[PDB]
């Protein structure tokens, strides 16, 4: 009935529980035990109960004339493997795969020798310390990128508990009313790089960067910046385990896309463009057509474990049950090999 | 029939039983004999520090279930409304799922006829990361290692592994920010007499369970699991029942100083209120906590009161409002406290002003059977 | 400083007030704006929480008098809410002087200037909210 | 007298004002906070959904007022109505 699990809504570790009445997901219930939260949740964590049932595809589809009709596993694996083999596949994945699943898409990647491929991310692949978010209250000097409270709720909590520890938070955006903003010691309203980075030479060493996505061309020179001076980077990543898919894919840095792969199990990829073939590995089609897809189960029917950006990593037995005729991302990785 | 001391005649539910099992007998009988569909209990999950609702269906392995949890402050209330509202059912309440459940029931959210309830004497509880810390600084001991806690002696008092029991003055550990709820400190009902039963250890001895019978519907309970043989009872000393008046009217007496200490002497200023309220990131948290927010469509989310800039809500047009629609009604569970992302103290503002309401109407949430003299259709 | 005053006023006997002195021609500040329902029953008080919020530093509700209202018990029900309504204000910065409730008879005109004069007297020391 | 009383049975006719309490049996819960509100007993339970009898209601718009989640609204004199012109008057 009630059963723990990770909320996939950002990439705050989150912990909630599912109430499930008879096989279905009905609502939720407080995971106060967690380290993270402690039972908190903001308003995505509380409706991550629906996303198992909303628009579920169960059965997977290859595209016949125009639309896209049912079909058995073994008629889209095949069909899926000649494509490998054959085209010039790329293979895109978010970061909603378990570790475990990240460490198998690297291996057929490796295996079908494909040559672009990577984990959708506009972060680069940087040495991120492994930070408690219980200890960003320690930090006497917190420079905040992006709004981070909007981002992650319960990574702000934490910049408010610092900042009533007695931490000068300076926030920087290129708005003037986010919440950060607002409740920030002080905020600017940067509209040249430099701006920021200039402020930033006057941190003590070992002062903290919560740096989110919403400002992508300043991340490389925020990181460059940090390397240098040794500061600690916390990055709001996109998706609930962006740091542990990147763990072993790297950042898709290719412009290219052609016959694409997309794995996301989460529903989390935006609109990417794609010049060729499209084949979709989720839970709900959605969106727009695409030329194969194979249903997979929920973040929460799974067994794999789950990184943070802050680097806490969770492990998780299924909190329901995976619909009929839906497979983990797992075993596709596998049966695609043994073909 | 007002007082028994009851035990389960069983052994091993005597023996996993906080005070002789007699609650858990009590589930046991219900539904071997078929009084109820279901019984809504908790069960530990990895460790003391996890407690995780159950809805058992039959009572093999009930015996999982015994045992307190201070660490466990859950509502029950909300989950038979939302989920069980349909189902015969026999429900174990601490005092303040109790007076959720009544407040529910007199809004016919619940069929009072359909629910059994068990309710346990409750002294209060804790957070659970809270009490790992607590008992990490202050008892210089792992958090693991340790198996049960109590509140009997005025001491907390942790059970290690191995036997040993370590106690530290809970107005101590209150004293330095740690220990039960702030809403717990407040509490003013320990013994859930809005229960069919009320079941605790201040009148008894050790290996029993000292059980106050409320109603006829408990009555029958009780002579239902005594006739079947499922607990053994006998009568109290009446020499017994005068030191459990007398620990009820200490404890209500210190939770009237909590009140006086948190909701006037260091309540917040309305400038400390402003910085609270600034916080606020409209999650609707504290409102889904809230027992008495049971509406399938809540006001605070229409256009004219919703805020829908991605800032801090205006704190007339969101607490003002709920408080106006259900403060008077407000039973000090801490729920709406307990969730909030953004650390605020809303059950102090709530229990205050249903403290004023029922100052002045003598309405009591939770314990009165008839709705607030705010709903009353007399010309009184 | 110009105190911006919202009224809630019954159909039957407040509202009635309000127009017995206007037809008198008793004279009162413009500040205050009368919002009519049918009854003060109908009152509650997201409305006064929504004027408050809104920009008002007054708020006043007229009904009839006890006992004589159309519907023969709304009033009583607003007298309630009233009540609880002064409990709260207070916790959010609101004096319970910027919120006024009276009883006005139909007839009432002179009662309900007096009560316009000095509320938006108190209203006005009390300054911006 | 006579002849004024007259006028209208001669007419046989009047018209009732539809100044009612209407429920939304989609958000309504049965709460029931308000049947005893009001003083002609017009809302009753039917379905586990608050009804209201228009042969007794007679518009006052107490229940209305009472209801948490809005569930019941009077005619002519909606909730949206009311906050619009209390925005109105101070904006
Ligand atoms: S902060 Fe992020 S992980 Fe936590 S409940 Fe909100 S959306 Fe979910
Ligand atoms: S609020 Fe009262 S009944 Fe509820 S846990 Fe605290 S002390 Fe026990
Ligand atoms: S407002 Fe808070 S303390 Fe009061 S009943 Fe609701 S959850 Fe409990
Ligand atoms: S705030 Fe009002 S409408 Fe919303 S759930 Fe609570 S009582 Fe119902
Ligand atoms: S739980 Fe806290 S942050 Fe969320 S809406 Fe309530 S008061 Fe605001
Ligand atoms: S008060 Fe509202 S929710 Fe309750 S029964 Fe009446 S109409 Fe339905
Ligand atoms: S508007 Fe008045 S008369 Fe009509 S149902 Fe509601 S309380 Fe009764
Ligand atoms: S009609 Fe004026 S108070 Fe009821």
């Amino acid at each position: 009935m009630v059963k723990h699990t990770l909320c996939p809504s950002c990439s705050a570790g989150c912990g909630v529980n599912i109430v499930e009445m008879g096989g279905a997901p009905v609502g939720t219930y407080p995971y106060r035990r967690h380290p993270v939260n402690e039972g908190k949740t903001c308003r995505a964590g509380r409706d991550c109960y629906e996303i198992p049932l909303m628009d579920r595809v169960t059965s997977p589809g290859v595209k016949k004339s125009g639309k896209l009709s049912g079909v058995n596993w073994d008629e889209a694996l095949d069909k899926l493997t000649e494509l490998l083999s054959s085209e010039d596949i790329s293979i895109l994945t978010t970061g909603t795969l378990t570790n475990e699943e990240a460490l198998k898409l690297r291996e057929i990647i490796e295996n079908f020798n494909v040559k672009k491929s990577g984990l959708i991310t506009v972060f680069p692949e940087f040495d991120y310390p492994e930070i408690d978010i219980r200890n960003i209250r320690d930090y006497d000097n917190i420079a905040v990128i992006g709004d981070a409270i909007t981002c992650a709720p319960l990574i702000g909590r934490r910049i408010f508990h610092a900042m009533a520890a007695g931490a000068e938070v300076r926030s920087y955006d290129r708005r003037d009313e986010t919440r950060m903003a607002v409740n920030s010691g002080f905020h600017i309203t940067f509209s040249d790089e430099r701006e920021v980075l200039n402020d930033l030479q006057q941190l003590p060493g070992g002062s903290l960067i919560i740096i989110t996505p919403e400002i992508p061309e300043i991340i490389g020179p925020v990181l460059e910046f940090s390397s240098e001076n040794e500061f600690d980077v916390l990055p709001i990543f996109e998706d609930f385990n962006t740091r542990g898919v990147m763990q072993h894919l790297p950042p898709v840095n290719e412009g290219e896309f052609d016959s694409v792969w997309l794995i996301d199990p989460g529903a989390a990829a935006e609109p990417v463009d794609v010049s060729g073939k499209f084949v979709l590995q989720s839970i709900r089609t959605e969106g727009l057509t695409p030329d194969i897809f194979l249903p997979v189960a929920a973040w929460c029917e799974k067994s794999g474990s789950y990184t943070s950006t802050a680097g806490y990593t969770m492990k998780l037995e299924p909190a329901l049950q995976a619909p009929e005729g839906v497979l983990s991302d797992m075993e596709i990785f596998e049966r695609i090999l043994r073909a | 029939m007002k007082y028994l001391l009851a035990r389960a005649t069983d052994e091993e539910i005597q023996r996993k039983g906080e005070c002789g099992g007699a609650v858990t007998a009590i589930f046991k009988y219900m539904l071997d004999k078929e009084v109820v569909d279901a019984v809504l209990t908790l069960e530990r999950g990895y460790d003391v520090y996890d407690g995780i609702p159950v809805l058992l269906e039959d009572s093999s392995g009930i015996e999982s279930t015994c045992g307190s949890l201070h660490c466990a402050p859950t509502m029950f209330g909300d989950l038979i409304s939302r989920y069980l509202s349909d189902m015969r059912l026999a429900v174990a309440v601490k005092p303040c799922d109790a007076m959720a459940i009544r407040e529910l029931e007199k809004r016919h959210q619940i069929d009072p006829d359909k629910v059994y309830k068990i309710g346990l004497n409750c002294g209060g509880t804790l957070a659970p990361v809270s009490a790992r810390e607590m008992i990490e600084t202050f008892y210089e001991i792992d958090p693991d290692d340790v198996v049960s806690e109590e509140i009997d002696r005025g001491k907390f008092i942790v059970e290690l592994r191995d036997g040993s029991h370590r106690e530290i003055s809970i107005d101590y550990l209150e004293e330095e920010g740690f220990g039960r709820r702030e809403n717990c400190q407040r509490c003013e009902i320990m013994v859930p007499r809005n229960a069919d039963l009320a079941c605790g250890n201040w009148g008894a001895d050790d290996g029993w369970t000292f059980i106050e019978v409320n109603t006829e519907r408990g009555q029958e309970i009780i002579e239902g699991a005594r006739s079947s043989g499922y607990i053994e009872a006998r009568e109290p000393s009446e020499k017994m029942v005068k030191i459990r008046e007398k620990i009820e009217n200490a404890m209500i007496s210190m939770a009237r100083k909590f009140q006086d200490k948190y909701l006037d002497e260091e309540y917040p200023s309305l400038d400390e209120w402003d910085e609270y309220w600034k916080r606020c990131i409209n999650c609707f948290a504290c409102r889904d906590a809230c027992p008495v927010c049971f509406c399938r469509e809540c006001e605070l989310e229409k256009d004219y009161l919703l805020e829908s800039d991605e800032k801090a809500p205006d704190p007339l047009t969101f607490q003002g409002v709920r408080l106006s629609h259900m403060g008077f009604s407000c039973i000090n569970c801490g729920q709406c406290e307990d969730v909030c992302p953004m650390d605020i103290p809303i059950a102090r503002i709530y229990h205050r002003i249903q403290k004023k309401y029922r100052d002045r109407t003598g309405f009591t949430a939770g314990v009165s059977q008839e709705l607030p003299p705010m709903y009353s259709g007399e010309k009184d | 400083f110009e105190p911006k005053i919202v009224g809630f006023c019954c159909n039957w006997c407040s509202y009635g007030g309000a127009d017995t002195a206007g037809t008198a021609r008793m004279q009162y500040p413009p500040n205050v704006r009368i919002i009519r329902v049918m009854c003060s029953g109908r009152v509650n008080a997201s409305m006064i929480l929504k004027a408050f919020s809104e920009g008002a530093d007054g708020v006043f509700v007229g009904g009839c008098h006890i006992g004589d209202c159309h519907y023969d018990s709304g009033n009583y029900k607003w007298k309630r809410r009233a009540r609880f309504i002064e409990d709260i204000l207070p916790e959010f910065g609101i004096d319970k002087e910027r919120f006024r409730w009276e009883w006005i008879s139909a007839s009432e005109g002179e009662k309900f200037q007096k009560t316009m004069q000095e509320f938006y007297e108190t209203v006005k020391y009390l300054g911006p909210l | 007298a006579a002849a004024r009383a007259a006028i209208p049975m001669v007419k046989g006719e009047v018209e009732i004002e539809p100044i009612i309490a209407v429920t939304d049996s989609d958000v309504c819960g049965g709460c029931e906070v308000c049947i005893e509100l009001c003083p002609f007993g017009a809302i009753s339970i039917e379905e586990g959904h608050a009804n209201v009898n228009v042969a007794l209601c007679k518009g006052c718009g107490t229940c209305v007022a009472a209801c948490p989640s809005g569930a019941m609204d009077q005619q002519h004199f909606k909730t949206e109505q009311i906050m619009a012109q209390i925005e109105a008057a101070l904006n």
